[PDB]
């Protein structure tokens, strides 16, 4: 469960990302592909080069999903429902990998927004991303 | 990871009682039933809609025979699992794009299928030797992923 | 979510365990200690020998907890609440280990109750034990 | 796991800019705040009740200095991490009873703390070299667990 303070923390970190949310998603993805190369097994159809248009566009889609999860953090299952159907019935990404993309999102935010990324904020963001991950694998079985 | 001489003997004697054809069909079907996202790799196999469909699919029973035949030849070379599974590591990565997590899932289903078949003969010590063996095979299949 | 058929499957497998639930918990524990020896780090105060009274008594406690989770499978959080407080605030077992004890429970049941342990039952039991695990780590953060 | 000559250079140059005292206090405090069950090992440290209590505890800052000093000497021997961390593996298992999962949690907090401090210098490639290094150190600390 995300506490009321977690929610405030998450709403204000993510509010500072703002119009760079695109840029940060593309960077988190690139970090994930270099650091955990078994995740590339899900993108055989993409150019995974640095600067790649496919990764840039997909990082924007992933970041806008999180922005909406943040706007609807008291009701995230309902808000992410379509996306969770998609991951469970078509993409079928093994659940172990949501932790991987979750860690590279935290690294990207630590690197770009350090004044914000205090120990209490780091803890609220880790809980929030673990919880997004849970909604997105809730329909797997 | 390494096996004591006694874990090796253990492993080799149970395997001597295994029908590699039937146990391979059974392990792969259980993997598709218990972790249904693994079916993403097997759209050509046909009807995988329900557990009886999956457990009676001829193409799933034939792929299990093939997967467990390769494993069974791994067991002749427990010293050298990385050289034994090296061409196959390369194929799973380069041509099939299989996330190596699936190898660990399969390993655990096979331990359950061995339990189910041997019962009291599948003692806590024999299970511990097989857990080491399936992790070794999963690690050698993933070693050569880039 | 456990489906109505999952619940029926779980209620009938576990009903066959019956008065051996003690015996099966003690055996699952022993399997867990030999196969995943990092779990012994949580029991430094126990004799972990085969036949040990401490393991026999603790296997009975763990099995009676699962029997009660099974009797209250439509309301498991409320039923396991005390136990979840215990794991989060005192024992503080790392969450990664509930998967380990979950796998050795399935092996013990495969080995003792094979006629019951069909592919559909195996799938319902794996979901049920993953879900008990979730209630028991729900108060960690 | 192995580092290319270029990943090694990467690692060694960032580390040359790290205050091992301050970054160790910071990584261990974040570990106690972000994964609060890790506090089971540190009942003697005192007030760990809130993030400011934890991040200002003198005994937590001194243990981080000690943990990250040992890591920092690991980095002089990346070829031989298992012999370097062998006595310590033995102690964590035999005398302290620390589950080796905690070593992987600490490794990830340290990557976040390095990110936070170096910013743009902590590039996707430099992160990938540090991820390999912290997994290697976690594996050598766990190797000698029985
Ligand atoms: C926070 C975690 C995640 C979020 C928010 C997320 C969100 C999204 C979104 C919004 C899409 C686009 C769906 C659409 O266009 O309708 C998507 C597609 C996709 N996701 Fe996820 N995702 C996450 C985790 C992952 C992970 C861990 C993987 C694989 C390692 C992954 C693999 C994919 C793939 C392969 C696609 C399709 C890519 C394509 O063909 O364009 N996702 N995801
Ligand atoms: C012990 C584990 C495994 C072994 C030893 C193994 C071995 C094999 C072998 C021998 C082949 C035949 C390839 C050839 O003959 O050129 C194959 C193909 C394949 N394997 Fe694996 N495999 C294993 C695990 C898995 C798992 C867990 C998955 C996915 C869930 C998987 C997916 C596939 C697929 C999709 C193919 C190609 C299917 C086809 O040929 O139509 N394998 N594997
Ligand atoms: C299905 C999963 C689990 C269930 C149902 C369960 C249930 C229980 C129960 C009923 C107790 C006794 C509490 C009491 O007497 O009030 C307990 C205690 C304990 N559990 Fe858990 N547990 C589970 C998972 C784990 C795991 C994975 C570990 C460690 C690897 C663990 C470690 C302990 C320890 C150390 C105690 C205290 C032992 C003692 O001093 O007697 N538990 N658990
Ligand atoms: C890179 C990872 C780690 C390294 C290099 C490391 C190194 C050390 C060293 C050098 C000591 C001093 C022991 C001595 O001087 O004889 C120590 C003690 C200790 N470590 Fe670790 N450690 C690591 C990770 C951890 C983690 C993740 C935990 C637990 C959360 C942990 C728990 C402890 C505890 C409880 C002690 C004893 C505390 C005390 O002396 O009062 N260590 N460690």
């Amino acid at each position: 469960v995300l506490s009321p303070a977690d929610k405030t923390n998450v709403k204000a970190a993510w509010g500072k990302v703002g119009a760079h949310a695109g840029e940060y998603g593309a960077e988190a993805l690139e970090r994930m592909f270099l650091s955990f190369p078994t995740t590339k097994t899900y993108f055989p159809h993409f150019d995974l080069s640095h600067g790649s248009a496919q990764v840039k566009g997909h990082g924007k889609k992933v970041a806008d999903a999180l922005t909406n999860a943040v706007a609807h953090v008291d009701d995230m299952p309902n808000a992410l429902s379509a996306l969770s159907d998609l991951h469970a019935h078509k993409l079928r990404v093994d659940p172990v990998n949501f932790k991987l993309l979750s860690h590279c999102l935290l690294v990207t935010l630590a690197a770009h927004l350090p004044a914000e990324f205090t120990p209490a904020v780091h803890a609220s963001l880790d809980k929030f991303l673990a919880s997004v991950s849970t909604v997105l694998t809730s329909k797997y079985r | 990871v390494h096996l004591t001489p006694e874990e090796k003997s253990a492993v080799t004697a149970l395997w001597g009682k295994v029908n590699v054809d039937e146990v391979g069909g059974e392990a792969l079907g259980r993997l598709l039933v218990v972790y249904p996202w693994t079916q993403r790799f097997f759209e050509s196999f046909g009807d995988l809609s329900t557990p009886d469909a999956v457990m009676g699919n001829p193409k799933v029973k034939a792929h299990g025979k093939k997967v467990l035949g390769a494993f069974s030849d791994g067991l002749a070379h427990l010293d050298n699992l990385k050289g034994t599974f090296a061409t196959l590591s390369e194929l799973h990565c380069d041509k099939l794009h299989v996330d190596p997590e699936n190898f660990r899932l399969l390993g655990n289903v096979l331990v359950c299928v061995l339990a189910h078949h041997f019962g009291k003969e599948f003692t806590p010590p024999v299970q511990a030797a097989y857990q080491k063996v399936v992790a070794g095979v999963a690690n050698a299949l993933a070693h050569k992923y880039h």
